[PDB]
């Protein structure tokens, strides 16, 4: 920031582009290093009833994998999935 | 690359290995002021790419 | 609650793409200045 | 309207796809005829290749036959014509609708041990 | 919530090092908006699964 | 969703070919790297002066591991080996008894710092905030064994460093 | 069930475990099980004997392209006599989708190569020779790829111990870096973790 | 012109440490010049700016 | 609270000192050993004992969440205080 | 008990592979003790490949000794191509090691080892 303004305009030229609008060294634009203290939010279980436990429990609805074939008409062929859509182009920038 | 080790320093505490996101989310919140930083650097990292 | 948000606007608009900003003489120009500077050179 | 080309490297554009493609999925037909009428790969894979083959001769434009066949270039798709191909030419070799060849031991699938 | 995120893919044409260069250019510039805009759409909440 | 890098054909007049013609032969984007390099010339460096500046850290760095005591003296660590249970290179080792007064006290607490993956498992393991990971990182040793703390380094750390890591986690405890 | 649970996707699961039906009828000479996860990957158990047909037929069928094969992978399980297990995770980008395929060997029977239908296979099942010891017949060039060049045994099978049989140091004596027996001057401490009441009812195995 | 601000900055630095040779003393000590606010000094002698 | 074994070696908090025929002495020559000579034995001894009047208490340590966890002391003892699990201070119930 | 063979039916094509093997590190042993310049004499590397073949030599499988020739192989070609170093080579020859006490007497002597 301290660069005199013939320094400025010289380094601009030679870059190309306006070097002091983005500056890669920092001043006092960035965040204080002391803040206030913060409140955090609490989740969605922080409650005092409808919360029991078996209602939101996520690793007991975890089966087994079900088994489809083991070895202990006229059906339509079948993928894995729908075929992948056909990506377009970018509208915001091509290169076209 | 340095201000980004900066970025995970003041989330982790690390400014490489920072065990942060963790099986069920992340270990911790962002500290007050980190996201107007990531801005200011994300302001400015277009001219970096730009004169690389 | 007190917590790292956004502003309200949100931020400000951030630049992402190319600036390779298209500087310099044209082609004919260039081959001119170099041929002028020969033929003073040469005089 | 000539396709300058594929986007994808070293997949050369084909100037005429649907000929191709016609031989391509009669010869498909060709081969899997030499495989037995209860084996599912045939009976799957002459389904898939008439669709195919009706998709084909049913649409002059190769723009449109992209987008109905729904596979990418149309390049490609007479590339996975020809894997389908040479799968087929594997498959009377291996025999694979054959029963079983063996059983697994008792406990070979089970997880948690 | 990368679907949620809105970004470019950028697709080489001739397999070499220099469009795989490009690729790696390009996506840090479409890395940029991606954070612009994960700056923009941070919500509020817990930064854990509240299953303890 | 996508977009080409290196797909533009370029134009064939006689003024773009003499375009690229004339930076072939003249070096064009040569001098704009020339340029963009005496740019950087004229730009003042981001160096800090080492020691006598130091690099920016946050409340949160974690440094070397220190033990520390509640505002009587009384050493927090009632020997619980949630840290050791949690340390993954296993550098924590503990042992305890009873000690004279009849308080759940350590005897052992031995950190190697050089299995240490420096990690913070055992600061929020800790239930009673005893062991820490303070800010010090400028504490490079000559020999090995000088890096095998014992309970009376860490606690040496921990009343050395206490003015600065009770701070730390004043500013640090409401995200924990 | 809402915010705290992963949201189970039917349509995936629908369709792969479909698409397991596909796979199982067309190669019943070696496929034994077809199993969905809950979290809705699809697994083809396979003997292996058909490594080759069945990776083929994933390569290479119009319904399948898994063009890309992802992972190969061997997994030491000490209580079955087929100890090791090896698994081929396969990747369609024409579908948008993968799939698992699991077959087992013990330490003596080869398994086949996999480079005629992968060229990715090259260095991990070579890598799998080189942690497991499952040995890949009509393999261009297998030999060891990660252990060092005098390595004896391999390390990823679980009678295999955490530290090794051997350590080195450099000896002054003999100008060289030498492998002598290991000792730990603080001995790795095994942690008996494991809570001795049931987690998971519905993974009950029955009793005998 | 600006060059005589900068030659102005650059005595005022020599003035700014007293001197001459408290001048070449931080120019041989710190390798940096520069002068700061004092913001405090320590039990030890450190000086911080 | 450090004392000094007559081989003039400190005895650390624990009871650690080497003997006078340990060859483990050898590490210290020239060198120091290092003890903390700010003994918790004896600093939690000159607290004094806190007069409360209810039968039971309550104590975290100080500081809120930067204590130990929230432990309820039981005063009905009138022999001997009631002294807290993870901090050492002591209660008494003043009736 | 019909198990899938690697390279050998039964243990005379077996042999024949042990038998190759060792005629490979054989002639493989003089190169090996002049370009990684070993200290030790070519007689004494063809002792040690020796006492390589003759610790395996109890086994009756065919498959097992298959996979003794393929690390053997894997071993030769480590060696021919310089990919181990001179440390590697010399790690057959136990020499900073300590000779391990043999009898009981000894082995009570020093510790609890059997
Ligand atoms: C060109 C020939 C040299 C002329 C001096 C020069 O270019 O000064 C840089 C001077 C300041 O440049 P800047 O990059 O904008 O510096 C901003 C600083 O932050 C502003 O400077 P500062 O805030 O850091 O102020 C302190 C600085 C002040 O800086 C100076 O005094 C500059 C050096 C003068 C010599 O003084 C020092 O650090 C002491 C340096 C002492 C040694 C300098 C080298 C001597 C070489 C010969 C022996 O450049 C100009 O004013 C533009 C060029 C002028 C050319 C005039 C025609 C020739
Ligand atoms: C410098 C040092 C270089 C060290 C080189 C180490 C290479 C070690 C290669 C080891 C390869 C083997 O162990 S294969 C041998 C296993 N063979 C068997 O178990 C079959 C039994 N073999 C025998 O009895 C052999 O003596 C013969 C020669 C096949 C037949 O002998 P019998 O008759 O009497
Ligand atoms: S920081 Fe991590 S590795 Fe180091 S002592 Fe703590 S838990 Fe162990
Ligand atoms: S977790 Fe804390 S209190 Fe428990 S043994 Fe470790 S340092 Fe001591
Ligand atoms: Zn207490």
């Amino acid at each position: 920031a301290s660069a005199t303004r013939l320094i400025q305009g010289l380094r601009n030229w030679a870059s190309g582009r306006d070097l002091q609008a983005k500056l890669q060294l920092r001043y006092q634009e960035i965040s204080k290093r002391t803040q206030p203290p913060p409140k955090l939010p609490v989740g969605p279980s922080h409650r005092l009833s409808n919360n029991y436990y078996c209602a939101r429990d996520g690793r007991r609805e975890a089966m087994p994998p079900s088994i489809v074939m083991s070895s202990q008409s006229e059906k339509k062929a079948v993928s894995p999935a729908p075929p992948i859509k056909r990506w377009e182009l970018s509208q915001d920038e091509p290169y076209l | 690359r340095e201000k980004m080790f900066e970025f995970y320093e003041r989330v982790s505490g690390a400014r490489m290995h920072a065990a942060y996101v963790r099986p069920g989310g992340v270990h911790q919140d962002l500290p007050l002021g980190l996201m107007d930083d990531i801005y200011e650097f994300s302001k400015n990292f277009s001219l970096r790419i730009d004169e690389l | 609650v007190k917590q790292d948000m956004p502003p309200v606007g949100g931020y400000g608009p951030i630049d992402y793409k190319r600036n390779l900003p298209r500087r310099g003489l044209s082609g004919y120009s260039m081959f001119a200045v170099g041929i002028g500077a020969l033929l003073f050179g040469y005089w | 309207l000539l396709k300058k080309t594929t986007g994808l490297v070293g997949l050369a554009v084909c100037e005429t796809p649907h000929e191709r493609l016609k031989i391509l999925y009669t010869k498909i037909l060709d081969v899997l005829g030499h495989i037995p009428k209860n084996a599912a790969y045939r009976k799957y894979t002459e389904q898939i290749t008439n669709e195919k083959l009706s998709i084909v001769k049913a649409e002059p434009d190769v723009k449109k036959l992209e987008e109905q066949l729904q596979g990418g270039q149309i390049e490609e798709v007479i590339l996975q014509a020809e894997n389908e191909l040479s799968l087929a030419r594997k498959m009377i070799q291996w025999k694979p609708w054959e029963p079983l060849v063996e059983e697994p031991p008792a406990s070979q699938w089970k997880w948690p041990i | 919530v990368y679907d949620q995120v809105e970004f470019d893919v950028p697709i080489g044409s001739r397999g070499d090092c220099y469009d795989r260069y490009l690729c790696r250019v390009e996506e840090m510039r479409q890395s940029i908006r991606i954070i612009s805009q994960c700056l923009n759409k941070m919500p509020p909440g817990e930064i854990k699964v509240d299953d303890a | 969703t996508y977009k080409y890098v290196n797909l533009r054909e370029p134009s064939m007049d006689m003024k773009s070919v003499t375009d690229r013609a004339a930076q072939t032969l003249l070096w064009t984007e040569l001098i704009r790297g020339l340029g963009m390099t005496l740019s950087y010339l004229f730009r003042e460096p981001a160096t800090i002066n080492y020691p006598f500046e130091k690099g920016p850290l946050s409340p949160r760095f974690r440094g070397e591991h220190a033990l520390r005591r509640y505002p009587s003296g009384e050493e927090r660590c009632i020997a619980c080996k949630l840290c050791e249970a949690v340390c993954p290179a296993q550098a924590i080792t503990i042992e305890a008894e009873p000690r004279a007064d009849g308080s759940r006290r350590t005897t052992r607490y031995d950190i190697d710092m050089t299995k240490c993956i420096y990690c913070g498992f055992c600061q929020e393991a800790c239930p009673v905030d005893a062991i820490v990971e303070g800010p010090n990182f400028e504490f490079s040793t000559e020999t090995h064994e000088e890096l095998l703390y014992n309970k009376e380094k860490l606690l040496n750390n921990g009343d050395k460093w206490e003015a600065e890591i009770a701070a730390n986690i004043q500013a640090d405890y409401l995200y924990r | 069930t809402r915010p705290t649970v992963r949201p189970r996707n039917d349509v995936a699961h629908k369709q792969l475990s479909a698409f397991g039906e596909y796979v199982a009828e067309i190669l019943p000479k070696y496929v034994q099980q077809v199993q969905v996860s809950c979290f809705s990957e699809l697994e083809i158990c396979i003997h292996p004997d058909g490594v080759i047909p069945v990776l083929t037929f994933l390569r290479d069928h119009s319904n399948a392209q898994f063009k890309s094969l992802a992972d190969l992978t061997a997994v030491d399980i000490p209580t079955r006599q087929n100890r090791f297990e090896i698994v081929y995770n396969l990747l369609s980008l024409r579908f948008n989708s993968r799939i698992r395929v699991k077959t087992y060997t013990d330490e003596l029977t080869p398994v086949e190569s996999s480079v005629s239908v992968y060229k990715a296979a090259n260095w991990y099942e070579r890598e799998i020779w080189d942690m497991f010891g499952v040995f890949f017949a009509n393999h261009p060039d297998l030999r060891r790829i990660l252990t060092d060049y005098g390595f004896e045994g391999h390390p990823f099978r679980k009678d295999f111990p955490l530290s090794g049989y051997v350590e080195l140091r450099y000896d002054d004596e003999v100008k060289r870096v030498v492998a002598e027996p290991v000792e730990l001057a603080q001995e790795f401490r095994k942690f008996d973790l494991n809570s001795p009441w049931e987690a998971f009812p519905a993974y009950r195995q029955p009793p005998e | 012109m600006e060059l005589l601000q900068v030659l102005k900055r650059g005595l005022q630095q020599v003035s700014g440490h007293g001197g001459l040779r408290g001048y070449l003393r931080v120019l041989f000590r710190a390798n940096d010049v520069r002068v700061g606010t004092l913001v405090g000094e320590d039990k030890y002698g450190n000086k911080y700016y | 609270g450090v004392r000094t074994s007559p081989t003039g070696e400190k005895v650390t908090h624990t009871g650690q000192v080497y003997d006078d025929e340990d060859y483990r002495r050898v590490r210290f020559v020239g060198r120091q050993k290092e003890v903390n000579e700010n003994f918790a034995i004896d600093l939690i001894a000159e607290q004094p004992v806190s007069q409360v009047g209810s039968r039971v208490i309550s104590c975290d340590g100080g500081g809120g969440a930067l204590g130990h966890p929230r432990v309820y002391i039981n005063l009905d003892k009138e022999t001997k205080t009631g002294t807290c699990g993870y901090c050492g201070l002591q209660f008494r119930q003043q009736h | 008990t019909s198990v899938k063979p690697i390279f050998s039916r039964d243990m005379n094509e077996a042999k024949r592979r042990v038998r190759e093997l060792y005629r490979a590190w054989y002639r493989e042993v003089p190169n090996t003790v002049h370009l990684f310049q070993l200290d030790i004499s070519v007689k004494q590397g063809r002792d040690k490949v020796r006492e390589m073949f003759k610790k395996n030599a109890h086994v009756t499988d065919p498959r097992v000794v298959d996979l003794l020739v393929i690390k053997g192989k894997m071993e030769l070609e480590e060696t021919i191509n310089v990919w181990k170093q001179r440390t590697h080579v010399m790690r057959f020859f136990h020499e900073t090691e300590a000779p391990r006490p043999k009898d009981f007497l000894s082995k009570f002597y020093v510790g609890h080892d059997p």
